[PDB]
RNA sequence: AGAGUGUAGCUUAAAAGCACCCAACUUACACUUAGGAGAUUCAAUUGACGCUCUGA
RNA sequence: UACAUGCUAAGACUUCACCAGUCAAAGCGAAC
């Protein structure tokens, strides 16, 4: 038995295809602000 | 490959504690605490 | 005696009286990420590309002491906001700031290379020179 | 059987040292108030309710594992875990009149 | 000639934040450390200076 | 890998019992 999730699932509108197009984080402390 | 060894203490005498040392290493001397003395002071082998 | 009233229960609603009777709480927890909660006052350094913020806040989040770059009465005696001086002045000027606020004790987490910058060098020993402690007291239990 | 997992559910009364979950993998993580082991069981450090939660994962510098995998997140993940975290019930003192002096 | 207009590259940023450059480690990239430049087009919400589109 | 892999002590877990097993705050003592 699933559930719907209620609001915007994190990690969905940057869920795309083509994860070898868009840059990662390079650092540590980016990942550290935004989260 | 491994003995298991026991160390004398040469302060806090009567004192003495078990490890674990290689066949072919060297006389094994280590820095342990005591309670009888409740200080820390070197541990010298005497039997395997 | 009429003036001689007291109830047996004395209510003191400083939120810092705990804190600095060592008895308050701190969030012991979080030991598998960065950083920990187990502080009372933490000293936040937010180098930005133009920019240097000074923090001091509670575990609330609540900023009770902020020394910025972004403050006319200080940007203009620096020549670049972004530099170790200027890290020294904000360091100096936030330790003037917090022992005026009752702040004697905080906890700064940096990360390691950002603890061998030379800049957060001088902007600790600029705070402990300004007579502010960057290590909490133990609680008492 | 192992007889692992969740020892004590959300809103259950928890002591100081109180045990809330056993687990071999860290299925859930120590939040606030609530300490690990060697086992990496997660205990109560004080008293109240526990509550679990979802929190945004920053894992330590030190930890290289996880830093090179925060690396190689694109810059549109972020990294969510449970967390387990007790809220303290009583507090943790009073102020009584002992003599006038 | 008419229309859309307007903050450094981008901003339902309000002189900000990311972008950006050189120097050091790296074969190199990346990280990191230390430095650099930046802007609200001019006058009184309005008009006129610059850009794009549609005309001849 | 390590030589405080020391001493003590709330509170809990556990292979359906038992015997065994785990985790651990505070404290003393030590690193820092």
């Amino acid at each position: 038995r699933r559930t719907p999730p209620l609001g915007p699932m994190p990690n969905s509108d940057i869920d795309l295809s083509n994860l070898e197009r868009l840059e990662k984080y390079r650092s540590f402390d980016r990942y550290r602000r935004r989260a | 490959k491994n003995i298991l060894v026991r160390m004398v203490s040469e302060a806090g005498t009567g004192f003495c504690f078990n490890t674990k040392r290689n066949r072919l290493r060297e006389k094994l001397t280590l820095l342990h605490y005591d309670p009888v003395v409740k200080q820390r002071v070197l541990f010298v082998e005497k039997k395997k | 005696v009429e003036n001689e009233a007291v109830a047996p229960e004395f209510t003191n609603r400083n939120p810092r009286n705990l804190e600095l009777l060592s008895v308050a709480r701190k969030e012991r927890g979080w030991r598998t990420v960065f950083p920990s909660r187990e502080f009372w006052h933490r000293l936040r350094v937010i180098r930005t590309q133009h920019h240097v913020e000074a923090l001091v806040e509670h575990q609330n989040g609540k900023v009770v002491v902020s020394a910025s770059t972004r403050e006319w009465a200080i940007k203009k005696h620096l020549y670049s906001t972004r530099n170790v001086v200027a890290c020294e002045s904000i360091g100096r000027v936030l330790a003037q700031r917090c022992l005026e606020a009752g702040i004697n004790f905080m906890v700064y987490q940096p990360t390691p290379w950002e603890a061998a910058s030379d800049s957060m060098k001088r902007l600790q020993s600029a705070m402990t020179e300004g007579g502010v402690v960057l290590r909490e007291p133990q609680r008492i239990y | 059987g192992r007889r692992q997992g969740i020892k004590k559910m959300e809103g259950h009364y928890v002591h100081a040292g109180n045990i809330i979950a056993t687990q071999r993998h860290f299925r859930w993580h120590p939040g606030a108030h609530v300490g690990v082991g060697k086992n990496k069981c997660l205990y109560a450090l004080e008293e109240g309710i526990v509550r679990y939660t979802k929190e945004v994962y920053v894992p330590h510098p030190r930890n290289t594992e996880a830093v090179d995998l925060i690396t190689r997140l694109p810059k549109g993940a972020v990294l969510y875990k449970t967390f387990v975290h007790v809220v303290p019930a009583k507090p943790e003192g009073t102020f009584k009149l002992v003599a006038m002096l």
